[PDB]
């Protein structure tokens, strides 16, 4: 379903505000980090890469001219700091860190303020300004289990900065502990495939997602291959990339084949409003299938560019 | 049965409706106006630390009218670190610290920005091996 | 400043001296007569919690008259470890413990051996963990 020109048109040029600026920063971001991640550049052409840093740093440098004094991101420095925007932008640079030059007090800012000001004691996160562009926050749109989606959502964007940031955040390991245990706490809990995804990965990722709780994530999918929830299901390439984030974390290889296949069905390279999580989750999923492969025999299916 | 005596006043605050008398247990809160900010913790507890008397176990916390333009410095706390409150500090934010692996706290974990720009109403805590 | 009333009395036992009036800070001293073991902190100090009232930190330690064949097991705390102490334990000897990285004491640091070999004037102190849901 992917090929040399349909990946192209994912590399933009970044512009806008505070929240507009990381939707076209999306795309650049994942589509480098999937290139280098899968080695592909020989199909893609090399030489586009320099162009493509460039684009990134050029997005990076942005978004920080909407940094707030405290280290929290808003569309608009007027507008009082977004939560998931924070955490969203933690996600986004910290796959950026070996492309450009990205400054720690800058990320590990954002990840402290997020623990220091926006986790309460029982380990939820809370978004206390929602973000205009309701369209870029993917399945979260839907408010239905936020507490628990929300925590799932901020929790990924932390253990992508943990290593990076654990030195300068001390509060660190003790936040990742209580989300992880609030997860776990009422994940039996959820009615959406969405959050029985997002919350599957990241349970998956500290190694608590076991008995009933992975019985539930896996029973969850529909047709053993996808996490939709039904009426407006357009957060199911989203869900189910998260899903298979889990299943490679697991090492469940009986149960990723459906799963890859339907995703591979799907016009995941779409872009287009409303695409920022779908784009971003769908690509760093099937990079990542594509890292592990070349280790495991059983992992054969083939989601490359094609000629 | 034990009892503690009337709560300490707060000037330009209120506290919470109590009955008489106080029993050892007893918990008052503290609240200030809408201009006005809480410095110290707001809740009083009546105890008993010898088994015979009874006393509120901490300082009544006090309101001050709000000064937006005051700010405090980073508290910082050798051996210890923040994990609640951060940059930047205001008028009446809090902090709260803990102390690392291997330190034990001395003193109240929680700090208040007061208006003359100097922290909570007790001195920073400790952290010591 | 403040002051701390009259302190708790001890049966058989008895106060070292101390002057009057009593001022936060100042520290008194429990004993028991030979024939008992003393049961508790044997030194209280005045405080204030409050800034209003002056009080004493503990209650009076108690005297136990002396049994010589009382022996206390080791005592155990989950989640703590035992920072003073050293068997075998008898008749008004006393143990201390700390909680371990990630809890929260709840409870006296220190125990004494009774008459009956139950630990301390208080139940074991107890260590709980930091995280919330546990
Ligand atoms: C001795 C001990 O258990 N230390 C743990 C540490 O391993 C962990 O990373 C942190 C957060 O869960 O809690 C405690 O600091
Ligand atoms: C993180 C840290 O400093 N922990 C050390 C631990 O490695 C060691 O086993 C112990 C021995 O007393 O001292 C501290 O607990
Ligand atoms: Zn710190
Ligand atoms: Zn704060």
């Amino acid at each position: 379903m992917l090929d040399a020109e349909r990946l192209k048109h994912l590399i933009v040029t970044p512009s806008g505000a505070g929240e507009q600026n990381m939707i076209g920063m999306t795309p650049t971001v994942i589509a480098v980090h999937y290139l280098d991640e899968t080695e592909q550049w020989e199909k893609f052409g090399l030489e586009k890469r320099q162009g493509a840093l460039e684009l990134i740093k050029k997005g990076y440098t942005q978004q920080l001219a909407f940094r707030q004094p405290s280290s929290a991101f808003a569309a608009f420095v007027k507008r009082a700091p977004s939560t998931w925007l924070t955490a969203y932008v933690v996600k986004v640079f910290s796959l950026a860190v070996n492309l450009i030059a990205i400054d720690s007090q800058v990320l590990c800012g954002a990840v402290k303020w997020l623990i220091l000001e926006k986790q309460k004691p029982d380990g939820v996160f809370q978004e206390d300004a929602p973000v205009i562009h309701q369209e870029m926050i993917g399945g979260l749109r839907n408010n239905n289990e936020k507490d628990m989606a929300l925590t799932a959502f901020v929790l990924i964007s932390l253990q992508e900065a943990k290593d990076i940031c654990e030195e300068q955040v001390n509060s660190l390991p003790g936040s990742i502990t209580k989300a992880g245990d609030f997860l776990e706490a009422n994940y039996m809990n959820l009615q959406r495939s969405y959050t029985v995804a997002i919350a599957g990965y990241a349970l998956a990722q500290m190694g608590r997602l076991k008995g009933p709780l992975l019985n539930k994530f896996l029973t969850t999918a529909k047709d053993k291959n996808r996490w939709e929830d039904p009426g407006k299901q357009l957060y199911n390439v989203e869900a189910t990339s998260y899903a298979l984030l889990a299943l490679l974390q697991l090492k469940d290889f009986d149960f990723v084949p459906p799963v890859v296949r339907w995703l591979n069905e799907q016009r995941y390279y779409g872009g287009g409003y409303g695409s920022t999580q779908a784009t971003f989750m769908v690509f760093q999923a099937l990079a990542q299938y594509q890292k592990d492969a070349p280790s495991d025999h059983q992992e054969l299916n083939l989601d490359v560019s094609l000629q | 049965a034990i009892s503690c005596g009337s709560p300490p006043p707060i000037l330009n605050g209120r506290i919470s409706y109590y009955s008489t008398p106080i029993a050892v247990g007893t918990v008052i809160r503290y609240s200030c106006s809408g201009t006005f900010r809480l410095i110290g913790e707001k809740s009083l507890l009546c105890i008993t630390k010898d088994k015979v008397d009874g006393t509120w176990d901490k300082p009544a916390p006090k309101c001050e009218y709000f000064n937006k333009y005051s700010s405090c410095p980073e508290p910082i706390v050798p051996g210890g670190y923040k994990i609640r409150g951060s940059t930047p500090y205001r008028h009446g934010d809090s902090v709260t610290f803990a102390c690392k692996t291997n330190f034990s706290m001395n003193g109240n974990k929680s700090v208040w920005c007061q208006a003359n720009n100097m922290w909570g109403p007790t001195r920073l805590p400790t952290c010591v091996s």
